[PDB]
């Protein structure tokens, strides 16, 4: 587990991989876009130090599964996806490490799973849109943007140092 | 053209738009922005609307420092829109930090690097980055990235040693995030310390 807050490269790398995974301009996609409603009250609220670790583990799992789909693997570049899968699994192991050890992670009530359920539902909405859009590149770009906006705010719990109040 | 360029002047993001004048010459422009989450909330920066300025600066307008703000420019030719190009920039990929002044003092055996960063409290600003001090002694290119935490709040003092007299070094100030992509190689300052 990562007890001392020295630095972090996991989120940084994953964030970069998603950036290089771009195909077209996002502003050129003003149609296949819609607020998916990224749950923040179950991410940044209450959950902070280690509390969001179980959520992140299952969240990345959803990301992994979604991107490992034959549909996603045919939308992005396999070369980038290869490292993406690697980084995702790397971070997955990093997160579950705290769950393996006797750290105060799974100490919270059913709320530790409730946040996860919210993620599964969030991704379900995404997949639903993808199905309707027939997994078009424009839709994927926005979907990727959502995952990019959500994932960044996922590890942001420790990366946040703007307001102490 | 629609060439957009952004520069960070003392933690402040200033963006400028380069437009060529073939025939029509638009003297006024309007800059709008939004988040990457959903391009449905189009917002326009005050003062940077219907103005004769070719650049727009902001301070707290960009709250999503951990996101990619999409850029859109509306080119108006007097009283009619001519063109509108779409672009996007990632702060964690660019973050061009050049304006900050940097000094270096070469002694008989050690180098005193002193970067002048904006005096600000790190506990009041979310800034995830790794400042790297570039070194080039006698042509030898080297890079050093020390503890930025609590050191980028003002004069960044870094001591470079393990060298020999007559070493001409060129120091550059750049930063990395996920990888060595944001190579903002600022004007290399070449200084020669006492020879031998």
């Amino acid at each position: 587990c990562d007890l001392p807050q020295t630095h972090s490269l996991g989120s940084r790398r994953t964030l970069m991989l998603l950036a290089q995974m771009r195909k077209i301009s996002l502003f050129s996609c003003l149609k296949d876009r819609h607020d998916f409603g990224f749950p923040q009250e179950e991410f940044g609220n209450q959950f902070q130090k280690a509390e969001t670790i179980p959520v992140l583990h299952e969240m990345i799992q959803q990301i992994f599964n979604l991107f490992s789909t034959k549909d996603s693997s045919a939308a992005w570049d396999e070369t980038l996806l290869d490292k993406f899968y690697t980084e995702l699994y790397q971070q997955l192991n990093d997160l579950e490490a705290c769950v393996i050890q006797g750290v105060g992670v799974t100490e919270t009530p059913l709320m530790k799973e409730d946040s996860i359920l919210a993620v599964r539902k969030y991704f379900q909405r995404i997949t639903l849109y993808l199905k309707e859009k027939k997994y078009s590149p424009c839709a994927w770009e926005v979907v990727r943007a959502e995952i990019m906006r959500s994932f960044s705010l996922s590890t942001n719990l420790q990366e946040s140092l703007r307001s102490k109040e | 053209s629609c060439t957009f360029k952004i520069s960070l002047r003392n933690f402040r993001s200033i963006l400028s738009w380069e437009l060529k004048n073939h025939s029509i010459v638009p003297t006024h422009y309007t800059l709008l922005y939004t988040i990457m989450s959903k391009p449905e909330d189009l917002k326009v920066v005050k003062n940077c609307a219907n103005t004769t300025r070719s650049f727009c600066d902001l301070t707290d307008e960009w709250r999503s420092t951990h996101e990619a703000y999409v850029t859109v420019l509306e080119g108006f030719s007097g009283n009619t829109t001519l063109f509108s190009c779409s672009h996007n920039f990632w702060l964690a990929i660019d973050m061009s930090f050049e304006p900050p002044e940097f000094e270096i003092v070469g002694f008989t055996n050690h180098i005193n690097v002193m970067v002048k960063f904006p005096s600000i409290v790190e506990e009041e600003l979310q800034f995830d980055l790794s400042l790297v001090i570039e070194e080039q002694s006698e042509g030898i290119v080297k890079k050093h990235k020390p503890e930025i935490k609590g050191n980028m709040s003002g004069n960044f003092t870094y001591i470079i040693d393990k060298l020999i007299p007559n070493t001409n070094y060129c120091v550059s100030v750049y930063l990395e995030h996920s990888d060595e992509q944001a190579v903002i190689k600022s004007p290399l300052k070449c200084t020669l310390l006492p020879p031998g």
